[PDB]
C-alpha cells in the first residue's frame, strides 16, 4: 500500500493534521493505513477513522442525491451517465470501509464497546449501499446492514447503559434504517421512543466524559420523533 | 432527511 | 485524454451537472476536457472554468495555510511532510490552469473581455503559486504574475467601462497581489481607491445584465480599504 | 407638550441617541417634539422621523398579528381583550403620525421629494389602521391610504428619476397595498413589474449617493414578485 | 393598581400572551398583577414573573450601556442628560421589582426552591442597581445584593443537588457579581469552578424534568472560566 | 408577508 | 459580557 | 484574508 512504509504513529499524525485542514480523504487514506499496521484501534483512533469515512461517504452521498433528484425529474444520457459515475465511487468507498472492518477491525474480542463500533458502522455502510441499490441485490444489502445493527443492538443492550452515546447513536441510526430503508415507519418510531425513555429512565448513567455526546443524541431521537409523527 | 450519526 | 471520447457539448452539460453536486474536481475536469476540443469558450463556458478551478484551488489553498500555520508555530517531520504533500497537489492545479491558458485560452483575438478575463486568470494562478514558492523562484513567479495582471489592466482600461465586473474584479485582484504578494500596501490602496472612485465617477454605466456583481465587487474595494487603513 | 422647552436642535440629537440604543419609542417622541419646533424637516431629519415611528408600529403590528391568529384558532374573553389592548395602542400610534403628518409636514411646497416622502407615510399608516379595521370603517381608511400612495405616485412619475429610492419604495409598497389591503393582486404584480422594468430601462439614473437603497429596492420587487407568481 | 379589577386567573393567562408576542413591559405588569393578589407562586408563574422583568431590565441596561459608551469617549449636556433618563427608569424597574420581593414573594416558608429563587433575583436587581450607582450608595447596593446572594447560596448548599438549575444559575450569577461588581476575580473563578466541579462529580443527580437546564449553565459556567482565564 | 420599507 | 441567567 | 473574486 501507498501508506505501507510510513510508520503507525506518523500515519495516526497526518490523520489529525487532516482533520484540521478538512482534508477527509487524505485523512481517511492515512487512517486506513494505520488499520492495515494490524494493530487495534484506540477509542481516540476509532473515531479519527469513522469521521475520516463519515466525510467522504457523507458528501458523495449528497451528490448522488442531488443528480438522482435531477434524474428521476428528467422523465440525452449525460445525467445518468454522471449519477453512475458518483453511485460507482460511492460504492467503492462503502466497499472499502467494509473489506477494513471484515479483514481487520470487527473481532471476537475487544470491548463491549469496540465491537458495537465496528458493528454499528457495518450497518451503516451496508446502509448507504442500499441507498443506490437496486432490485436482487437491494434487499440483500438490507439483510447484511439488519444482521449488523441488530447484533449490535444485542450486545449493546446487555453490555452498555441505555446513556452510552454509541448506545444510543446505533439506535439512532437502527431507527432510521427501519423508516428509510426497511419501510417500517413503526418499527422506527418504536425503537426511537424506547431508546430515548430508556435513557431518561436511566439518565443517572450519564458519564462525565461523554454526557454531551448523550444528550445531544437524545434530542436527535427526539427530533425524528417529531418529523416523524 | 432524519438525523444519523 | 480521459475526456477525449466524449463530445463537447455532453462535457458541458455534466459540468454544470457536477456544479449543482458542488462536485468542482469533477467539474474542473470535464470543463479541462472541452477546454480541449479546440473551440473558443463562451461567456457561461469561461465562467464555468473558472468557479471549477477556483473552487479546487481554494480548498488547496484553505488546507496548506492551515498546515503552515500549523508548522510556522512548531519551530517530527510529519508536519512538513503532510504540507509539502498538499503543496505539491496546489502547485499541480496551478500549472494545469496556467497550461490551458497558454496552451488552449489566451489569444491575440476575441473579445477584449476574452483577453481581460484569461489574463485576470493567468496573474491569479501565478498569485497562488507565489503564496507557497520561496527564494529564486517566488519573485520570478511575482513577475510572472504582475505582468498578466498589468496587460489585463491596460485592455480593461482602454475597452471596459470602469463598472465592468471583470475590470473591477482585476483591479481589486491585482490590489491584493501588491499588497499580500508585492509589499507594496500603498500600491494596493491607490488602485482599490482609483477603482472604486473611477467606478462611482461613471456609475451611469452599470449594465442591467451584470450591475449586481459590478456593485457587489465595488463593496469588495470599500472592505479591502477599510481594512487596510 | 413634554419636549416643548428642550431646544430643536438638542432633541435632533437625542432622537440620534436614542437610535443607536435602539430606543424607538424614545427616538419617536423627541423627533415628535423637534417636528413641532414647526421648521421644515431636512432629508436626514425626516429620515429619523420614519425609522423611529416604523420600528414602534412594527412591533405593534407583530404583536397584533401574534394575538390575532391565537384569537382566530380559538374560535374566555382574555384573548380577544389583549389583542383589543394592543389594538388600540397600535392605532393610537398611527393616528399620532397622521395628525403630525397632517399638521404640519404635508404641505404645498418643497422638494418634490419632500411631499413623496410625507404622502408615502400618509398612505403606509393608513395602510397600518386598514389591517385592523373592520366594516363600516375599513373601507373609508382603505380609500384614504389610495388617495395618498396615488398622489405620491403621480409626483414621483412626473419629478423623480425611476430609480429614486424614495419612488421605488413609495411603489413598493402601494404594490402591496394592492395585493393585501385592496384584494387586487393583478394590480400588486402589474405595478411591481411596471417599476422593476422602467427601472431597469433607466438605470443609467442610480445616484453615487443612493444607488445601494435602488438595487436593494429593486430585489425587493423581485422578491415580492416571486412570492406572488 | 390597574390588574386589580382582572382575575388572578386572566393575569396569568395574558402574562402568556404577552411572552407569546414578546410584549415584555405588559407581561411584567400582568404578573406584578398576580402576584399582588397575595397568593403564593407556582414554578411556572416564578418564571413568568422573571422572565418578564429580566428581558425590559436587560433592554434599558443594553441602552444604558451604550450611552454610557457614549458619554465617556466624549471626554453639550445631551448625551449626560438622557443616559441620566435612561438610568432613572431602570432604577426604577429595578425598585419595583425589589419591592414586590420583599413585601410578597420572600418569605421564612416554601420550598427551599422557593426561597433561593427570590433571593437570586435580589441579589440580581440590587446588581444591576450597582452597575449604575455611584460613590457612597454604590459600596451600599453591593452589600445588600451580596448578603441576598450568600443567604441563597447557604440555602442551596443545603437543601438542592448541585446540578440543580436554580442553584447553578445562582452560583454563575454570584460568580459575575464577584468578577464584575466587587473586583474578586479570583473568587469569581474560584466558586465557578468549584460549581462546574461539584456539579460534574454529582452528575447522576441531574433531574429528567430539567437536565438540558443544567449542562447549558454548565457549559455556561465553562464559557466564562475560559473568558476569565 | 411580502416586503415593504 | 460575561454569561448570567 | 483580503476579499478577491
Ligand atoms: O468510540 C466510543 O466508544 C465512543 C465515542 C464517543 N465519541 C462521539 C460519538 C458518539 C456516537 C457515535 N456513534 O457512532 O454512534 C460515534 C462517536 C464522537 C462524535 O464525534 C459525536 C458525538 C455526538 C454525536 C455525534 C458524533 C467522538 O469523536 C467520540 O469520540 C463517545 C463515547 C464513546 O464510547
Ligand atoms: O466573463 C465575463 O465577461 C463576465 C462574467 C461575469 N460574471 C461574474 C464575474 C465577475 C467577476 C469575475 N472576475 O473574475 O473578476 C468573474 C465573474 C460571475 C460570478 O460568479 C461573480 C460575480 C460577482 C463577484 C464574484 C463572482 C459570473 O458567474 C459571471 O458570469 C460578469 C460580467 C462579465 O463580463
Ligand atoms: O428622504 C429621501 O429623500 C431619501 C431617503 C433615502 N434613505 C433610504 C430610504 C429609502 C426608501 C424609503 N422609503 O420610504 O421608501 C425611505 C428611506 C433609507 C433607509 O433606511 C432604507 C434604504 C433602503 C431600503 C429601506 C430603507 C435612509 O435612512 C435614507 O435616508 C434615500 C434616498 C432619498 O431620496
Ligand atoms: O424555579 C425553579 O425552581 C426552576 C426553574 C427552572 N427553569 C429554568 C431556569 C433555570 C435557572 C434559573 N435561574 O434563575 O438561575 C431560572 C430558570 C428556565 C429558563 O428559562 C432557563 C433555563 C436555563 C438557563 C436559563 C434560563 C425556565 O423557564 C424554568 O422554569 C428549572 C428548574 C427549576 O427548579
Ligand atoms: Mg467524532
Ligand atoms: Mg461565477
Ligand atoms: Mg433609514
Ligand atoms: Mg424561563
Amino acid at each position: 500500500g501507498a501508506m505501507g512504509s510510513m510508520e503507525r504513529a506518523s500515519l495516526i499524525q497526518k490523520a489529525k493534521l487532516a482533520e484540521q485542514a478538512e482534508r477527509y480523504e487524505d485523512m481517511a487514506a492515512f487512517m486506513k493505513g494505520a488499520v492495515e499496521k494490524g494493530e487495534e484501534l484506540s477509542c481516540e483512533e476509532r473515531n479519527l477513522l469513522s469521521v475520516a469515512y463519515k466525510n467522504v461517504v457523507g458528501g458523495q452521498r449528497a451528490a448522488w442525491r442531488v443528480l438522482s433528484s435531477i434524474e428521476q425529474k428528467s422523465n440525452g444520457p449525460e445525467v445518468r451517465e454522471y449519477r453512475e459515475k458518483v453511485e460507482t465511487e460511492l460504492q467503492g468507498v462503502c466497499d472499502t470501509v467494509l473489506g477494513l472492518l471484515d479483514s481487520h477491525l470487527i473481532k471476537e474480542a475487544g470491548d463491549a464497546e469496540s465491537r458495537v463500533f465496528y458493528l454499528k458502522m457495518k450497518g451503516d455502510y451496508y446502509r448507504y449501499l442500499a441507498e443506490v441499490a437496486t432490485g436482487d441485490d437491494k434487499k440483500r444489502i438490507i439483510d447484511s446492514a439488519r444482521s449488523a445493527y441488530q447484533e449490535a443492538m444485542d450486545i449493546s443492550k446487555k453490555e452498555m447503559p441505555p446513556t452510552n452515546p454509541i448506545r444510543l447513536g446505533l439506535a439512532l441510526n437502527f431507527s432510521v434504517f427501519h423508516y428509510e430503508i426497511a419501510n417500517s415507519p413503526e418499527e422506527a418510531i418504536s425503537l426511537a421512543k424506547t431508546t430515548f425513555d430508556e435513557a431518561m429512565a436511566d439518565l443517572h448513567t450519564l458519564s462525565e466524559d461523554s454526557y454531551k455526546d448523550s444528550t445531544l443524541i437524545m434530542q436527535l431521537l427526539r427530533d425524528n420523533l417529531t418529523l416523524w409523527t | 432527511f432524519p438525523a444519523t450519526v
